[PDB]
């Protein structure tokens, strides 16, 4: 049960999210602007990885600060 | 939350939950494995209106839920009951994420290794625990004392077992497990206080009178010779003030309910008492070694609180075994935290993470991985 | 004194720009220009509020103190300032989880008295006894130790 | 009066506040960048043979693969972050409700009336 | 009326009906439950001439009327009298039509769900309110005071009811509804100063003494030696100016009036006092919240404007119940329009709308969904 749903979903996600190369048939100039956008692609994922990153700490921040208006409520 | 990703610790003792972080001393949640829910409907609003109970939640509104064990003798109800009280563990109790943090838990002896599958699939898939691992309470003890050799009497509030290990080897051929523990006792307590004029069936006056056992209840050296004197027993004779106020008042009852455990026959059981279950354990065994499982021998569990267990112990051995060899119980105090010790002393050293359970190794062969890499 | 700019800080000035033009509905001519303190009721009336002796008595004990038996115009704002309690149209909370946020540099949960300290004189105004004492008292009611954002919300509630 | 002083004081705290805000908003994307700069580092394809810019092209397909998986873990975290969030909000506000609900109404206001009327 | 369309808060409470606005701190129009109707035939001309007198109207009226009630200890006479009341209150004393605006109503604890389908029917086919809700008045009492735990004591003019609920949980298991109420309280001082030398039995004088009541009577400390003190106790016997001008003077009377509710054997009741009937109450639920209970129990009613109540009220629970925690009473002064300010608590939030009986919802399922739509 849900066995394969989480699996494939995120497989399926994965896969509209990235995008796949017929990389055997492209050509000299191909590799060269392809590696550079591909390249570019993964600074800004890193660069966006770590604002997720950032913003994760935050959240837990705010966690802390409505677990503890939780704990002082009793 | 640490900074480093040190593993969780987490022993689902048979009565007590005890949850925390690897490399600490005590666990940081402890709480009692008993699940209330609302006795009644919903009509009223603004506040409440929440079905799960647990924790000291629980016990606060104890009269007006509904208190059911999910847990009863290793037995599982409802896997929901285990999926909401890990999360309130994890989330309101631990402030924590198991998402970051491999788990080591410990289980009762001996359990349903269909059980066990069962609950590790809906772990893994209900949760994203990293890794996983999964030990016997006996060898938890056992590190708590720190010594390779013994037999292990571990009562929990379902079952209590009888479990030898020699020089650091498990002995399942001479594991017993008894179906006498807190339940019995509080049972066995309710009939002879309905005979001394209180008879109540509810949960809350179960966990006053297992409150009474806590304190006041001895474990009596000669049975019918103590009885014989606590006739009258004005000085004996020991009193309790129940938090309504009212002073009740038990005079043999201390020593005649934990009694049953030694003298099965008062409410019928063919076992004899768990000395008795110890005996036999230490003669199946090889003959030699069995002199230093009589010194060597260790109880654990919350039980052990309570005294009386040790004299009465090692005298009745005493009486079966020959006497030449000196033999000597040791129980450190505050020992039901024990085993969520040995937890941490197992994510002490580096050699842990060669065995953890991880999660890809339960996609590929599901939940039957374990029966191959646990055991 | 600062009570006087604190009042014009905290009050837009639309609200303060109408509650004069209006305050100007007693004066008709050959008039001081300061009316009665009891007639400044009649005024609250056009606000849309409907307050009660408890609070019309002791608000009319909030201005004159000197005992003139009149009002000027700066215990004006200050009593309007005073009075509702909506202070910055209503003030935000989000941008202020931010700055809850910001009172910690250590990244626990809450705000450290030391946190504080450094928060405070970091304005260029040290630390005395009264001034800490006091931020605690407004701040705490129980004695625990730290400021989270429900005191925080609380303590500076319309401040900008 | 000392609540001059104390309103002054927090005013000018929360001034400061919002000057640390910016600084620390500055001090992030200044982390962003020196990590972006130490994680992907400048290119490599200068006169490359082609058959090795294919099996680049193949890495870095595997390298956004992965990154993209590890992005979609913490997004997860996050998410259910955010719903423990909403929950204990929501009995954050039923809580202060408990101690503040019956407080805040009217106080004699139809009370004051002409008595006389009748 | 108000430019919103806000609901209508009326608490028909036994022996008085306070109606107003929601969002408003007490009700506007409030009087007693008494209607008054013409002594004898129309021959004359020229005013009057008109039957049914309601309000301060018969008051002033209560010499020349035939007065009657049309509730008595929930019982219900004839409901062309409360159609008739409520236009008046609708629109002679409100000055409201019940077409824009929904009503709350509440009623007393217990009252006849035959009565309650009868009473909905004619309202919704006489009335065009927009939409319904009826509450007991207990947990109106228990809003009015703002905590969720408390047993209530409803002492109504034809009834009183005790009711505990606890975490604001209604316990209908231990609720017990007595006959005792102010038509008792005016009997037996009747009959008293009957004994006293003042005979009547019209209204009129039931009004005078039960304004007495309101002003000069005691509740005795200690019963038969303040008899025994008020043999002569010329300081102690205190006057009433009657309207009249003559003066009646009254001495243990004063304090043997409320004292027959406490000992209901002075006029032949097998139920004791009502500090029995709030103990059974508590001791028939489970033991242990029963403190809480003991501490925490509540007042509600015109009638507790009289002194004395609190303080034997704790002496003899107190005397009952063991002395080890403290019992206090909680009682805000006017709270005989508490209800109705709950009412207005009730209309405050925005989840009330959620489940206004609507007209259609009456019209579908006729006046039967009501018992599915408010319990
Ligand atoms: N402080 C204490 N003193 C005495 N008895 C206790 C104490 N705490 C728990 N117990 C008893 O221990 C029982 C729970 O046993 P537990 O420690 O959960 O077994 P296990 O060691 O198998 O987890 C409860 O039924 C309770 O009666
Ligand atoms: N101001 C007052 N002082 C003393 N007793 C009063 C006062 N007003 C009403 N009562 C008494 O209260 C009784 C009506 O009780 P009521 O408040 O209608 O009960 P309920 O709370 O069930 O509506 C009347 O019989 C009257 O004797
Ligand atoms: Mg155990
Ligand atoms: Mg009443």
């Amino acid at each position: 049960g849900k066995r394969q749903t989480e699996r494939e979903k995120k497989k399926k996600i994965l896969a509209e999210r990235r995008k796949v190369l017929a990389i055997d048939h492209l050509n000299e100039d191909q590799l060269r602007e392809k590696a550079k956008e591909l390249w570019q692609s993964i600074y800004n994922l890193e660069a966006e990885k770590f604002d997720l990153q950032e913003k994760f700490k935050q959240q837990k921040y705010e966690i802390n600060v409505l677990r503890n208006r939780i704990n002082d409520n009793q | 939350d640490e900074d480093e990703t040190t593993a969780l610790v987490c022993d689902n003792g048979s009565g007590l939950v005890k949850a925390g972080f690897a490399g600490d001393d005590a666990p940081r949640a402890v709480f009692p494995s008993i699940v209330g829910r609302p006795r009644h409907q919903g009509v009223m609003v603004g506040m409440g209106q929440k079905d799960s109970y647990v924790g000291d939640e629980a016990q606060s509104k104890r009269g007006i839920l509904t208190l059911k064990y999910p847990i009863e003798h290793g037995i599982i109800t409802n896997w929901d009951d285990m999926e909401k009280i890990w999360h309130h563990t994890f989330y309101n109790e631990l402030r924590v994420a198991p998402e970051e943090h491999p788990t080591l838990l410990t289980e009762a002896p001996l359990n349903p290794k269909a059980n066990r599958e069962k609950m590790t699939q809906i772990m893994f898939e209900t949760f994203n625990v990293p890794a996983m691992y999964v030990a016997i309470q006996a060898v938890l003890s056992l590190y708590a004392s720190g010594r390779t050799t013994g037999i292990v009497l571990d009562s929990g509030d379902g079952v209590t077992h009888n479990v030898p290990i020699y020089e650091g080897y498990a002995l399942p051929h001479a594991i017993m497990r008894l179906d006498l523990a807190g339940r019995d006792l509080t049972d066995y307590l309710m009939k002879i206080l309905t005979e001394r004029g209180y008879s109540f069936v509810t949960t809350a006056e179960r966990e006053i009178v297992r409150d009474i056992k806590e304190k006041l209840c001895y474990v009596a050296l000669d049975f019918e010779n103590e009885m014989a004197t606590a006739a009258s027993s004005s000085s004996l004779e020991k009193s309790y003030e129940l938090p309504d106020g009212q002073v009740i008042t038990i005079g043999n009852e201390r020593f005649r309910c934990p009694e049953t455990l030694f003298q099965p026959s008062f409410i019928g059981m063919e076992s004899a008492g768990i000395h008795e279950t110890t005996y036999n354990s230490i003669m199946k065994c090889d003959i030699d070694i069995r002199k230093d499982l009589y010194a060597n021998n260790v109880m654990s569990g919350g039980t052990t609180m309570y005294p009386g267990i040790a004299d009465r112990m090692q005298k009745e051995i005493t009486a079966l075994a020959p006497s030449t060899m000196k033999i000597k119980i040791i129980a450190p105090p505050e020992r039901k935290y024990s085993v969520w010790i040995g937890g941490s002393i197992l994510a002490s050293l580096s050699t842990f993470q060669q065995m953890w359970i991880t999660k890809q190794e339960y996609d590929e062969a599901g939940p039957s991985i374990v029966h191959r890499k646990c055991f | 004194d600062d009570i006087y700019k604190a009042a014009v800080e905290q009050l837009t000035e639309e609200q303060k720009n109408e509650f004069k033009a209006a305050f100007d509905i007693f004066v008709l001519g050959a008039e001081d220009g300061c009316i009665s303190t009891k007639e400044l009721g009649k005024v609250m009336r056009m606000l849309g509020q409907n307050p009660t002796p408890e609070e019309l008595q002791e608000m009319i004990d909030e201005v004159d103190e000197d005992g003139s038996g009149t009002v000027d115009f700066d215990e004006f704002l200050v009593m309007m300032v005073r009075c509702m309690k909506d202070d910055s149209k209503g003030k935000s909370e989000e941008e202020l989880s931010d700055l809850f946020r910001m009172f910690d540099k250590n990244a626990d949960g809450y705000i450290d008295l030391d946190e504080l300290k450094i928060m405070l004189q970091a304005t260029g105004e040290t630390i005395t006894e009264d001034d800490i004492e006091e931020l605690m008292k407004d701040g705490d009611k129980n004695n625990d130790g730290r400021i989270d954002y429900d005191e925080f919300l609380e303590f500076m509630k319309g401040v900008e | 009066i000392s609540a001059s002083r104390k309103l002054q004081l927090k005013t000018l705290l929360l001034q400061i506040a919002k000057q640390e805000l910016e600084r620390e908003a500055e001090e992030r994307r200044g982390e962003k960048g020196r990590a972006l700069s130490t994680r992907c580092q400048p290119l490599e394809l200068a006169g490359l043979g082609f058959a090795e810019l294919q099996d680049l092209c193949r890495q870095l397909h595997a390298r956004v693969d992965k990154v993209d998986e590890e992005r979609y873990d913490i997004e997860a975290k996050v998410t259910k972050n955010i719903t423990e969030i909403a929950d204990l909000t929501q009995k954050i506000f039923d809580l202060r409700g408990k101690f503040k609900r019956p407080t805040l109404r009217r106080v004699r206001i139809s009370a004051d009336a002409m008595m006389q009327a009748l």
